[PDB]
């Protein structure tokens, strides 16, 4: 099982690489996300300011 | 030896070579000043 | 050497590989969290200055 | 469903999970004797068979009932394990997770049985309540914040002797910390757990890595304990204010992370250590200047980073963190005006070596600044040095730090400037040097010898 | 013979061949 | 027999290739 076992170990290394690579794609996206939900955060704060203005 | 165990002992080679060189160069140039007064 | 000793070494190592990556992925995405909040806090702050 | 997948990857969780599932508990006999009514024992019997393979959430209700009512350690522990195993599995105990998640009541109940009975019984209880909290359909700060104040669980975590139990509990808390809200309650209780966590890192440092014995080394068990402790820290550090505070209180303990980075060759340990220190040194932490100052002056963080930078380990993010940290530390101290730092130290009479006081360039720019009546400031340092030796004696620790630094500082100006020799003569500093030579402490004598030689080179040409 | 040493285990294999 | 035992005992699952 020595010459079955390496072949399995090579596969594990390739796998360790793909799981870490999904996270790094995730991270970039996570950064993009932060700008989108902040784009939405301004125009919801904008309608909040018109709220206490129209109240005035 | 590991790479860190070489990397922290090369530090104490360099940190001691520096002080030994400056203390030897502050000793022979002082022996010369001693002989300049004994002459 | 013996088949039992090699199979013991196979499970242990491909485990080490799988675990270290799961934690590795986990650190990468934890940081992804950190940058999301810090980046949002900043970006929001500026636009809200203009709004105010 | 299949909940979160937490506490199913760890060996430490698995070793505790073995002790319970091995020992068998015949509920029906306990019920007949009156410690529970019959519906409960049958329900636990049936539930165990569903775990292996067989057709519910409706088995959940009796288990909730059984736990609160019963005070017999054996039955609640055996049941808790079976609930626990079900929650995370996607094979079985999918339906289980639904009933808990929909209704806030079975969480609150499930909390009551926590902190009753044997140390194990309570650990499983905590896992399961935490398991649900970390999901997106139940959240309550109150269970975490109370359990933290409460004794029996917090005792288990303080013990470090039993790695397996401690590991599980630290992870329980660190997972709740991945969620923002829990961070605020957790930071109230920081005093209690946080010395325990630094101790685990300290233990880690003194033992070896060239064996794989039962204790912490660089084994499976060890690799998880270090990671979690560090990770827990790192989480709470995401909030900038907590991080400034954390360094100023915990300073001594804090400095040790740099050590772990060397000794370990493991990117899980190393990375996390580097990040936490980075985050405190970041601009976004208020009084980021202060923390860099404490670290640089006292703890000598900067030289440590410069060594670290050389030994890169394979991990992109690690390399990135190390480089960023090298820049921040180095930049912040040096970029202060040169005359200012020297005088600020001079004024306090609390001189310390720093990166620009062992650098020749600093002294060259500053020679001119001293001249106000034949290097009055330079003469100030000479007076100051003379005084320390004679008044407050020599050969006691306080006075010994100021002297070595001062003699270093003087040496540099004299080598550079030939006109400062006059100042030493007038003041009487010339005499004082000769005295330090005889004095004990190797470092003071080195600096003293270098001072004598600096005057000497110039007297005779 | 022809070896193929990866970069993860490189110093360890070289120090092994130095002792063999 | 010495290169095969050594790369497996330290983890780091990327095996070497020994050709003749």
């Amino acid at each position: 099982s020595q010459k079955n076992g390496i072949a399995t170990l090579l596969q594990a290394e390739k796998e360790a690489h793909e799981i870490v690579s999904k996270a790094r794609k995730y991270r970039q996206d996570k950064l993009k996300q932060a700008k989108t939900d902040a784009a939405k955060e301004i125009d919801s704060y904008k309608i909040q300011k018109d709220k206490e203005l129209k109240e005035f | 030896l590991s790479l860190e165990n070489v990397n922290d002992m090369v530090k104490e080679i360099t940190d001691c070579e520096s002080r030994a060189r400056q203390l030897d160069e502050s000793l022979d140039s002082l022996r010369s000043k001693l002989n300049d007064l004994l002459e | 050497l013996t088949p039992n000793q090699v199979n013991d070494e196979l499970n242990k190592m491909q485990a080490f590989i799988r675990k270290e990556a799961e934690e590795k992925a986990k650190e990468i995405q934890l940081k992804a969290d950190q940058e999301y909040e810090i980046e949002k806090t900043n970006i929001v702050r500026n636009e809200t200055n203009n709004i105010d | 469903m299949g909940a979160t997948k937490i506490l199913m990857d760890s060996t430490h969780f698995n070793e505790i999970r073995s002790i319970i599932r091995s020992r068998s508990v015949a509920w029906d006999a306990l019920a007949r004797s009156e410690e529970l009514s019959e519906i409960d024992a049958s329900t636990a019997k049936a539930l165990e068979s569903i775990l292996v393979k067989k057709n519910n959430g409706k088995t959940l209700i009796p288990l909730i009932h059984l736990l609160s009512t019963s005070d017999n350690e054996d039955c609640k522990k055996s049941v808790q394990n079976l609930i626990a195993e079900l929650l995370s599995s996607d094979k079985y105990g999918d339906d289980t997770v639904k009933f808990f998640q929909e209704d806030p009541k079975q969480l609150e109940q499930l909390f009551d049985v926590s902190l009753k009975g044997d140390f194990q019984t309570v650990l499983i209880s905590g896992f399961n309540v935490v398991s649900l909290l970390v999901q997106n359909g139940l959240h309550n700060v109150k269970l975490v914040e109370k359990l933290l104040k409460n004794n029996n669980l917090i005792n288990i975590l303080q013990n470090i002797e039993q790695m397996d139990t401690c590991y599980v509990c630290i992870r329980l808390l660190q997972e709740l910390a991945v969620i923002p809200e829990y961070r605020d309650v957790i930071w109230l209780h920081e005093k209690k757990f946080m010395p325990t966590l630094f101790k685990i890192l300290q233990r880690a440092t003194d033992s070896q890595l060239a064996t794989r014995i039962v204790a912490t080394n660089s084994n499976h068990l060890g690799i998880q304990l270090q990671y979690h402790s560090l990770l827990l820290i790192w989480l709470l550090t995401f909030n900038p204010v907590f991080a400034n505070e954390l360094v100023q209180k915990y300073l001594s303990d804090f400095l040790d992370l740099l050590k772990l980075v060397k000794i370990t060759i493991k990117e899980k340990v190393s990375r996390l250590c580097i990040s936490i220190i980075l985050q405190c040194c970041s601009t976004r932490v208020k009084q980021h200047k202060k923390v860099i100052k404490q670290l640089l002056l006292l703890g000598n963080a900067l030289p440590t980073v410069q060594s670290l930078s050389e030994r890169k380990y394979s991990d992109e993010e690690l390399r990135q963190d190390i480089s960023n940290l090298k820049e921040i530390l180095e930049n912040e101290y040096q970029e202060l005006t040169s005359f200012d730092e020297y005088v600020a130290e001079l004024d306090s009479k609390l001189l310390c070596w720093s990166p620009p006081h062992v650098d020749n360039g600093f002294w060259s720019d500053n020679i001119d600044e001293f001249k106000k009546d034949n290097y009055k400031i330079f003469r100030q340092l000479i007076e100051l040095l003379q005084a320390k030796v004679r008044n407050g004696d020599v050969n006691a620790k306080q006075e010994k730090i100021i002297i070595q630094v001062a003699l270093n500082d003087i040496t540099h100006v004299v080598e550079l400037l030939p006109e400062s020799i006059d100042v030493l003569d007038k003041t009487g500093g010339k005499a004082d040097i000769m005295e330090l030579l005889n004095h004990s402490d190797s470092r003071v004598k080195y600096e003293a010898l270098k001072a004598t030689q600096a005057i000497i080179g110039y007297t005779f040409k | 013979v022809q070896l193929y040493i990866p970069l993860e285990v490189i110093r360890e294999v070289t120090f092994l061949l130095g002792k063999m | 027999d010495s290169l095969k035992d050594y790369i497996e005992t330290l983890g780091s699952e990327y095996s070497t290739v020994f050709n003749v």
